[PDB]
Parts: structure tokens; C-alpha cells; sequence
């Protein structure tokens, strides 16, 4: 399973499509 | 700390060359279950490249990771 870190960097990298999925 | 930071870093850096590449990081969202183009994926890698190389180092990684 994800080990936390990786899990904050998953959502770090996902932080423009993230913001774009809130806008859609 | 530095010892779960190194450890995220081996699970992106699949072939361990310190480098992140935009292949890898294809591979590991895809095996979390995220649809991303060829675009989106690039896009991510921007997040953390700072040296523009189109890739992330462990140093760009740590930055990237204690900055928000
Ligand atoms: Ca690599
Ligand atoms: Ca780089």
C-alpha cells in the first residue's frame, strides 16, 4: 500500500489536475 | 522524516537511477488508478523540475515535498 510520504506526493503531483477536476 | 521521504522517492524512482521520468511516474499513478495523458503527466512533472531536464532529482523531489 502507499507509505504516507508517497501518498503526499501523489496528491503534490496531482495538484494541477486536481485544481482543473474542481473547476470540471 | 528523511528516511519516509528517501523511501517515497525509491517507490517513484522504479528503475533507481535517482531520477524520476515521466515513464515512471506514468506507471505509478496509472497503478493507483488515475487516466492521465501523455499532457497531464508532463504537467505533473513540471510540479517538481526545476532544473528542466524533464525530470525529477531527489533534490527537486525534497523541495517539491516540504514546500505547500
Ligand atoms: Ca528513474
Ligand atoms: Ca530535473
Amino acid at each position: 500500500d502507499v507509505t504516507r510520504a508517497t501518498r503526499v506526493a501523489y496528491v503534490k503531483f496531482m495538484r494541477k489536475k486536481m485544481a482543473a477536476d474542481e473547476v470540471s | 522524516s528523511e528516511e519516509e521521504i528517501r523511501e517515497a522517492f525509491r517507490v517513484f524512482d522504479k528503475d533507481g537511477n535517482g531520477f524520476i521520468s515521466a515513464a515512471e511516474l506514468r506507471h505509478v499513478m496509472t497503478n493507483l488508478g488515475e487516466k492521465l495523458t501523455d499532457e497531464e503527466v508532463d504537467e505533473m512533472i513540471r510540479e517538481a523540475d526545476i532544473d528542466g531536464d524533464g525530470q525529477v532529482n531527489y533534490e527537486e523531489f525534497v523541495t517539491m515535498m516540504t514546500s505547500k
